[PDB]
DNA sequence: TCCGCGTCAGACTCGTAGGATTATAGCATACGTGA
DNA sequence: CACGTATGCTATAATGTGCAGTCTGACGCGG
């Protein structure tokens, strides 16, 4: 994850999409203050996002799922 | 990093706020290019979306 | 703010007035006293807006309290000062003026559109002569020039009913009155009568101009300027220097010229001045306008007070200094540093030493932000002062921020993507950057004063781009060839070589060790040398059928050194890899093996370990450079005195007047070239195996431990040619000309050169050095052209679903297999089903990546040739599929969709050229036994009894027991074969023999020699000797030839005893060999000859150093698709050959195929000799004449695969000569971009019609809609384009103009009214947007679907 | 380049013919240049500056 | 074909005949009486005189062609105001108008910053005097040396020589090579860096935070005056238009808002820290 | 159609240092805004 | 009025101008 990104690349596949997915997740922890799955072990949001992808916890599809889950529950609360 | 005048200040503020968000716009050199081309008497206009 | 597309069209006078917010009518800039803008001046604030934010000039309205207020008093609107760079103005011209760009920029546009020569228009413009606009009396026709005196004649006689005028007025009125519609149809009607080739080109040109003019909505009047736009003040600033001085743009001096003359013209018109003065002022106005638009175009550029040409508007767009190249495709960039670089051997591969003070300043805002989170800084001003004071706590914060933050290191020049790599920074006290040794290779970075640049990726996206895509650990393999670029050099190799390499017994020969750890213990304890032969017991780990590793313990015989290096070796690799004495070549294979078995992480750690141990043992070794290390040959003086008596023999043979100066030159050079080889060989046998003093039993031989030799043999440093001038003889040096001097070098560096040897060294040296500084421009220019043409190409699709590809073969050039089939088809998507030789069972699948596994199987099955999916044969429109490309060579797996392949290709081809900036082939010796197999050969037996070859491109194969090609050679013309076709030869036999410094002309028939068209003085010369008098005849070419004998072809005609001609067996051709220029002839007229005798000897001067100064122009000429000077003739269609008629020797060819029965004729020059002999079943593209092939003809007759493979092989010939590995697929990318366009011959169901040239992608998409709808189908022909023209042919005019030729591109685009919808990378980089590739492909396709759905 | 006279020749100006055209150049320290030159048809020409 | 603007014009002037005194008097009598032909033939005949006088006033500001046109305009004034009855020749009279008009035009167009004729002519006499001073003082002249010769204030000379500074081209390259010029080094002092722009954002936002930390009637008159929240930047007396309608109570409440905010900047850690910038 | 003038480009970042020059007659009356 | 900017006249005769320094192979375009 920190030194070598190969196993993280092998989870998603497309290097370019790995960057987009880990950037979107890192933005969540950076701004939302969304809680990390892996112990940070004093690492930056970027590294945490890649570790999460290596272990297979974060995913473009999984991010989109939790997006609609929380957005739809807020729509439910509004109405 | 370069021309985008709005972008650089907004980016600076984002960096001090921790959030490394990219808030880009248009490089000021391009605006100039167009004006220089029109000063040459060639109409170069932007068709918007 | 965000737009979709960009349009260029002609500026209407009325349109120019739309932009203007006021008319400038004064040259005044500012007031001398109050430096404030003058009224209606060039800097007028009343027009271009306020000098200060929300402040009028006189200061009546201040601050946002007065928002949109227009000061009644001064007449200035109170707004942002930003507007002064935005608002334009204008000038009302009293006389109209020609827009120089649509006049002088060729094609003339204004001349082409009026069908009026440029000279004619100008004579009208400068008021030399009248032009007729409409003579109602057909007595005088349109556009007919009348001189001053011609106008006086018709003036009284016809007058009134003819209108002829002068100057810009005349041309504008002529343009205004011309009806584009009517003249369009008129010219189309004329096109039908008798359309000759060049007449039809010019007519189609004007047709397309008229059609484009009506589609553009441009009007011809607008070519003439009545209104002149004024650039905003801040874009031509007048600013005060500190010293009270002022500095201004040159545009302001040019504007002043224009305004003064224009206003003077208004005055002269108010004053009713006489016409000659009016005229001079109108000429002056046009001169100043032309100077303002494009200064150094029309004549003498107007200079200023600096005695230099005033920078014109055009100059700011045009060239390197122009807006595109300098400020828009490349920029100065924030968060950037630079410093000296130095070694960081302690660093791991993913790290770089970053100076503390450098990093403190680069990450300034991140430190301020962290400081406010810790509450250490109250505000930003306090954070600033805390960092200025460099407080103790600030260092601990800086340490916190830079952790896990990647930084980009860059070295100039950036030739390939690896010229930029990301590292995790390590803060160091001290001002120099520390670089990792193993990546010094990529950067070409040597610490002899090299500096590097540091860049901070700011955004989370940029950080992840750096850590994932650009990290050094992630980018090991060259994208050019599938080879690891990260490879130990220098000290590292020397250390590992030292460890692995063995010595006789030494300390502790034949000991027995439990583990490599006991070996390390023994060495460092001092009871074993690293070179001691020892029976140790090491346990290697071999991979099984699955992912499980099978370990195996065994006692091998290795050195102590090798056992210790095994500890660095990861578990999984074999022990036999390290068990040999290791060099740079073996260590790279080590890294490659590690990468393919273990993967990335293990290779990265392994590479670091190797670096550490390599340096470590290099320093332990105490290796050095003595004067005793440079051993010279004990037999130098003998070899030299011998070679010197030999050269004296040929000098004496010259003084006798028999041997020519050129023959002696060649033979002296050959004597010394051989002397050089022999002395070098002597030194190297004396040095290599000089350690013949061993022990144990008696006297034993082993490799020498000479420090200098070790360095060369390991490949750490030095070579075999470097040791030549260190102990042997310097050798021959070649001049700045390229030519080699007669007197070479005999002494070396150890012995020491004199004043003469040293002075002679200088020439070649300085030629070399000047080549580096001057040629890199041309190499780099080629890189630039390549990159520009391959820009747009990106992986678009996964699978195009095409069955297409190109069948590849093994390159067997010479005796060693230069490129194997395995290496040429490695990681290339195979097409169809390619099995083993015996066709009865499938071996490899259809759509499958070629893995090292399947490649190994190919060799065991002996596959001859295989269809492989190529970029050229991809069906994907607007890019290529991952399948047609194959493996990303840099990744070691299948390419990811979205990757920008073209740029990678152009960089990969260009870099080696840019960075890189013994021909005694007497006789072929076959080495393995075989049957001799000639092809494309027509030989004839001679008087001697020897098979002499009379065909130019003869090839010689070497067929093994089963029947397959092992070795291959080029046997040249007039070569003598030892055994003919089909005969067996033994190993180490001279199968072919010839003279290299000569190209003989050999006969096919026996009889006597006749002289035809060989008159002394006109075509040939004559020179005799003494006593007897042997005279030689030397044929003059058009250079040394008079106008008398120019159409006379000199030839040696064959005749019999009677005097009649001798027919060539099996042809109606009287025997006549045409001699070319500078052909030396020894036999005079009336001499008997047999078949196989040499008539004349054509000289073969080409003693260059080759290197990279003479190969690249060949490559550039290939990529620019230049037809060669004497191109070979090829059969157009398959069928039966028939020879026909002759026009006094000029060969006609009445060729009659089978199905296409209608005959086809072709004229051929008289002296050009055909290799084939008529009456034959000819395939399309059978070579008929000897010479080079034009890529266009190849494409036109034998299609895409043929021309693609011609370019790939001919280019690859050059790079292979220099030992440069580039995969064919890169050249194939560029080739594909060359084949972008196609010319439609015959109408479709759209508005293509005859002769339009459109992208093949768009016409194939049209053909998909035609297939579904039927209608009239479109017939077309694919066209080849050179790189430069192909880049200009892209629909994107932003891309075209940014490349080159900018003035012309924008006139073409402006007149066509072209609209660029921005799809390419170049275009997006210019507007400063997201790349449509790599990371950006996700966002850019999301935009494309937003665009598709509204 | 020293003032005086100088005899030169482009070795194959027109690469088509490849004919050597010899030329003379009188270089003064101050004044106009005086050039003499051959053409392909071996006609002697004079050009000033 | 000769396309030179100059050569073309000089060709055309050549093909008009030189006049004698009697011819000049005849034409000029009718010219004052308003004869379109007379004025034109006198003009066209004497263009050659203009050009001859235009070749002496070169290397000063404009080009020969430019001077030739202004010269022509001077000759036109001369033809309008010529006296045929007076025995004096025309060429003598025209010379005065041509030299006059040329000199005057090279005094308004020659300099990028328009110096008034009067300053320019003042400066010119200072210059010609300096030349005489340097001719006998071997060394060039000081400000006081010129002032001493004219018996005038040294400040007059200083100010007159302070307006002689010439304009440097922004585009002129430095070091001789055509690379980076004054434009590539000349920094915009009007456009501040993100550091300064972001400092202003932080500064402006800072106050707002502590602006809503004071009293409700302390931030309803203090901001509605400076124009921070309100629409228009008012003065102490103008705040009465809102609701305050007071002059002293507005000034007491303004400064009371400022004093409680001064202690908000002293506690957060600014005051003297944020004083320097 | 060939000889010939014209156009077109000719590597990427570093750097050192400012800039200098000339000259426009002399005086009387006329036109435009602040004090 | 003053201060800045402009317009004006004076009258022996005088009447066609005066800086360029060549680089190189290739690719197009009127005679
Ligand atoms: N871009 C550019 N690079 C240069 C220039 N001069 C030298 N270099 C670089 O500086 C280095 C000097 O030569 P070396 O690098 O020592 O050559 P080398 O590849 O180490 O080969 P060996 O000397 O045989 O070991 C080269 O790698 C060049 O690329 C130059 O004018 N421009
Ligand atoms: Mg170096
Ligand atoms: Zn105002
Ligand atoms: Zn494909």
């Amino acid at each position: 994850a920190r030194v070598t990104v190969q196993d993280a690349v092998e989870k998603i596949g497309n290097r370019f999409d790995l960057v987009l997915v880990a950037a979107r997740r890192a933005r969540q922890m950076q701004v939302g203050g969304k809680d990390p799955l892996v112990p940070e072990e004093n690492d930056k949001t970027t590294v945490i996002a890649l570790r999460e992808i290596e272990e297979g916890l974060i995913n473009n599809q999984i991010l989109d799922v939790r997006e609609r889950q929380e957005q739809q529950e807020q729509e439910a609360a509004e109405l | 990093k370069s021309d985008d005048v709005n972008g650089r200040t907004k980016m600076y503020k984002n960096i001090v706020d921790g959030n490394h968000q990219m808030e880009p716009g248009m490089p000021e050199s391009f605006n100039v290019l167009l004006k220089e081309i029109r000063s040459l008497g060639i109409n170069i206009e932007l068709e918007d979306e | 703010e965000e737009f979709d597309a960009i349009k260029i069209a002609l500026a209407s006078p009325d349109m120019i007035r739309s932009w203007s917010f006021g008319e400038v009518k004064k040259p005044e800039t500012i007031n001398y006293r109050t430096f404030k803008p003058e009224r209606d001046g060039l800097f007028c604030a009343r027009i271009f807006g306020p000098v200060k934010d929300y402040e009028c000039l006189c200061g009546k309205y201040k601050r946002l309290k007065h928002r949109g207020v227009i000061c009644e008093k001064c007449g200035v609107e109170v707004t942002q000062t930003k507007v002064r760079r935005e608002r334009m103005g204008h000038i009302e011209l009293a006389s109209p003026t020609a827009h120089i760009w649509f006049l002088k920029s060729l094609p003339s546009r204004i001349g082409l559109l009026l069908d009026m020569p440029l000279r004619d228009i100008e004579r009208v413009l400068y008021f030399e002569s009248y032009v007729v606009i409409e003579g109602g009396m057909t007595n005088l026709e349109r556009q007919q020039i009348l001189t001053e005196e011609q106008y006086l004649d018709a003036l009284e006689e016809f007058g009134d009913e003819f209108d002829a005028k002068m100057g810009a007025e005349a041309i504008q009125a002529l343009l205004k009155s011309m009806d584009l519609e009517q003249e369009c149809e008129q010219l189309r009607e004329e096109l039908n009568e008798t359309n000759s080739e060049t007449k039809r080109k010019k007519l189609t040109k004007r047709i397309k101009l008229l059609e484009a003019f009506v589609q553009s909505g441009n009007k011809p009047e607008w070519m003439i300027l009545t209104v002149l736009p004024v650039l905003p003040p801040d874009l031509r600033p007048l600013v005060p220097l500190d010293g009270g001085r002022f500095a201004t743009s040159d545009l302001n001096d040019l504007y002043r010229r224009v305004i003064n003359r224009n206003n003077r013209l208004k005055r002269l018109l108010d004053l009713a001045a006489p016409d000659i003065i009016v005229r001079n002022e109108k000429r002056m106005l046009q001169e100043a306008v032309d100077a303002l638009l494009d200064n150094g175009r029309r004549g003498r550029a107007i200079t200023g007070s600096n005695k230099r040409p005033l920078k014109s508007l055009a100059d700011m767009i045009k060239g390197k200094q122009g807006r595109f190249r300098q400020n828009l495709l490349g920029k100065r960039v924030d968060y950037s540093g630079r410093s000296v670089i130095t070694v960081g051997p302690y660093l791991r591969l993913h790290q770089c030493g970053l100076p503390k003070k450098m990093a403190l300043e680069l990450f300034k805002p991140f430190i301020y932000g962290k400081l406010e989170l810790r509450g250490l800084a109250t505000t930003i001003k306090a954070a600033k002062k805390m960092v200025e004071r460099e407080e103790a706590v600030v260092w601990d914060i800086l340490d916190e921020v830079i952790r896990e933050h990647p930084v980009l290191l860059n070295r100039a020049p950036t030739l390939h993507r690896l010229g930029i790599q990301a590292f995790e920074p390590v803060l160091i006290e001290g001002k120099a950057i520390q670089l990792h040794p193993l990546v010094c290779a990529a950067y070409n970075a040597d610490f002899d004063g090299d500096q590097m640049a540091v860049h901070v990726p700011l955004t989370l996206e940029a950080q992840l781009e750096a850590r994932a895509l650009m990290m050094s650990t992630n980018n090991i393999l060259s994208p050019a060839n599938g080879e690891p670029i990260i490879v130990p050099s220098q000290d590292v190799v020397l250390g590992l070589y030292y460890m692995t390499r063995d010595c006789v017994n030494a300390k502790g020969e034949g000991m027995v060790l439990t583990g490599p750890k006991e070996a390390e213990r023994l060495y460092r304890s001092g009871l074993a040398s690293l070179h001691a032969r020892v029976k140790v017991r090491i346990t290697e780990y071999e991979k099984d059928a699955n992912g499980e590793l099978v370990a195996k313990t065994s006692l091998k015989d290795t050195t102590v050194g090798r056992a210790i290096l095994w500890m660095i070796v990861p578990k999984g690799l074999p022990y036999s890899i390290v068990n040999q004495a290791l060099g740079k070549k073996a260590i790279s294979k080590m890294l490659n093996t590690c990468y393919r078995i273990l993967g990335l992480k293990p290779t990265v750690i392994f590479a670091d370990q190797i670096m550490y141990t390599g340096f470590a043992y290099a320093a332990r070794s105490g290796a050095s450079v003595g004067i005793d290390d440079m051993v010279i040959p004990e037999k130098k003086h003998e070899i030299i005195s011998e070679a010197e008596a030999e050269v004296a023999e040929i000098q004496e043979q010259f003084q006798s007047g028999l041997v020519t100066a050129g023959e002696r030159y060649n033979k002296v050079i050959d004597i010394w070239a051989a002397a050089n080889d022999r002395v070098s060989k002597a030194m190297m046998d004396n040095l290599q195996t000089e350690t013949v003093i061993n022990r144990d039993g008696q006297e034993e031989k082993q490799v020498s431990f000479n420090s200098i030799y070790m360095m060369a043999d390991s490949g750490a440093r030095g070579s075999a040619a470097q040791i030549r001038q260190l102990a042997g003889m310097r050798g021959l040096m070649a001049k700045p000309d390229g030519s080699i001097i007669e007197t070479p070098i005999t002494a070396n560096f150890r012995e020491g050169l004199n004043v003469l040897q040293y002075f002679i060294s200088t020439h070649g040296a300085r030629k070399g050095l000047a080549d580096t500084a001057l040629k890199t421009a041309n190499s780099g220019y080629l890189t630039r052209r390549l990159v520009d043409v391959a820009q747009d190409l990106v992986v678009t699709e996964d699978d195009c679903g095409t069955h297409e590809g190109i069948m590849m073969t093994p390159v067997i050039e010479g005796g060693d297999v230069k490129e194997p089939l395995r290496d040429r088809v490695l990681g290339r998507v195979t097409a169809e089903d390619v099995l083993k030789p015996g066709t009865a069972d499938i071996l490899v699948p259809r759509n499958t990546l070629l893995h090292e596994q399947w490649c190994d199987l190919l060799e065991e099955n002996s596959v001859d040739a295989v269809k492989v999916r190529s970029v050229v044969s991809c069906d994907t429109d607007f890019g290529v599929c991952a399948h047609c490309y194959g493996r990303d060579l840099a990744r070691g797996h299948i390419i990811n969709k979205g990757e920008a392949i073209g740029v990678i290709a152009a960089q990969s081809i260009g870099e080696p050229g840019t960075q890189l900036t013994a021909a005694a082939e007497s006789s072929i010796q076959v080495k393995n036994k075989g049957s001799i197999k000639l092809s494309n050969v027509k030989s004839v037996v001679n008087s001697s009894g020897k098979l002499v070859i009379t065909s130019r491109n003869t090839e010689l194969k070497l067929i093994d027991e089963f029947g397959r090609t092992k070795e291959s050679y080029k046997v040249p013309y007039g070569a003598v074969l030892a055994k003919g076709d089909g005969e067996q030869v033994a190993g180490g036999e001279t199968v072919a023999n010839w003279d290299p410094h000569t190209m003989p002309v050999i006969t096919e028939v026996s009889g006597f020699v006749r002289f035809t068209d060989m008159i002394d003085g006109q075509t040939i010369t004559r020179q005799t000797d003494e006593l007897t008098g042997l005279s030689s005849l030397v044929v003059l070419d058009s250079a040394e030839r008079t106008a008398g004998g120019k159409d006379l072809r000199p030839a040696l005609k064959i005749v019999d005893a009677q005097g009649n001609d001798v027919l060539i067996p099996g042809t109606d051709m009287p025997a006549q060999y045409f001699l070319p220029g500078k052909a030396i002839v020894q036999l005079e007229d009336g001499v008997q000859i047999s078949s196989g005798d040499t008539l004349a000897r054509i000289p073969q001067e080409s003693g260059g150093t080759k290197d990279i100064t003479g190969g690249l122009p060949r490559v550039a000429d290939l990529f620019e698709a230049r037809r060669p000077k004497e191109p070979a003739i090829l059969a157009e269609i398959s069928g039966i050959v028939s020879f026909g008629k002759e026009t006094k020797g000029k060969r006609r060819l009445v060729i009659t195929p089978v199905d296409g029965s209608d005959p086809y004729e072709e004229m051929i020059p008289k002296w050009r000799q055909l290799n084939v002999f008529e009456g034959e079943r000819v395939e399309r593209g059978d070579v008929i004449s000897d010479g080079p092939e034009a890529p266009h003809d190849i494409l036109r007759l034998r299609g895409v695969h043929a021309v693609t493979r011609y370019i790939v092989n001919e280019v690859q010939d050059v790079y292979r000569l220099q030992g440069v590995k580039i995969n064919d697929k890169h050249i194939e990318v560029i080739v594909r971009q060359m084949l972008r366009k196609a010319t439609i011959v015959n109408a479709g169901s759209s508005d293509f019609l005859e002769g339009e040239q459109v992208e093949y992608s768009r016409v194939k998409i049209a053909n998909r809609e035609l297939e579904a709808n039927g209608k009239v189908g479109a017939t077309y022909s694919r066209d080849l384009l050179g790189i430069t023209k192909a880049s200009l042919a892209t629909e994107s005019f932003i891309s075209a103009a940014s490349f080159q030729e900018t003035t012309r591109v924008l006139t073409e685009a402006a007149v066509a009214g072209k609209r660029d919808e921005l799809r390419g990378l170049k275009e997006n980089v210019i507007v400063g947007r997201l790349i449509p590739a790599g990371t950006g492909y996700a966002y850019h396709q999301d935009r494309m679907r937003r665009r598709a759905a509204g | 380049r020293s003032p005086g006279v100088f005899f030169d020749s482009d070795k194959g100006k027109t690469h088509s013919s490849g004919k050597v055209l010899y030329n003379a150049r009188i270089i003064p320290y101050r004044g106009s240049w005086l050039d003499f030159e051959f053409d392909p048809k071996d006609n002697l020409f004079v050009r000033i500056d | 074909r000769v396309l030179d603007a100059t050569q073309l014009y000089l060709g055309e002037i050549g093909y008009s005949p030189l006049l004698t005194a009697e011819e000049e008097v005849y034409f000029a009598r009718r010219a004052l009486r308003g004869d379109v032909a007379s004025r034109r033939r006198m003009i066209e005949s004497n263009l050659r005189l203009v050009v001859k006088i235009a070749r002496r006033y070169g290397n000063r500001g404009l080009a020969l062609l430019d001077l030739i046109e202004e010269g022509n305009l001077g000759l036109i004034r001369a033809v309008e105001k010529f006296d045929p009855e007076r025995g004096f020749r025309f060429s003598t009279y025209a010379t005065w108008w041509i030299r006059q008009t040329i000199e005057r035009a090279i005094m308004n167009q020659t300099r990028t910053i328009r110096l008034p004729i009067h300053i320019v002519k003042e400066l010119n006499v200072y210059l010609r005097t300096a030349r005489e001073l340097s001719h006998k003082l071997d060394h060039e002249p000081s400000a006081e040396e010129i002032a001493e010769q004219l018996d005038k204030p040294v400040d007059d000379v200083s100010r007159m020589l302070r307006l002689n500074e010439r304009i440097t081209s922004v585009d002129t390259p430095l070091g001789g090579d055509s690379e980076k010029a004054l434009l590539d080094i000349l920094a915009d002092e009007k456009e501040n860096g993100p550091e300064d722009t972001t400092q202003d954002d932080d500064m402006k936002q800072s106050i707002v935070k502590w602006l809503f930390e004071l009293n409700a009637k302390q931030r309803e008159v203090l901001a509605r005056r400076f124009g921070l929240l309100g629409y228009e930047a008012a003065t102490l007396e103008d705040v009465g238009r809102e609701i305050g309608l007071t002059r002293e109570r507005v000034r007491q409440i303004q400064v009371e808002g400022l004093r409680r905010l001064r202690e908000i900047l002293q506690t957060q850690g600014l005051n003297i820290e944020a004083l320097f910038l």
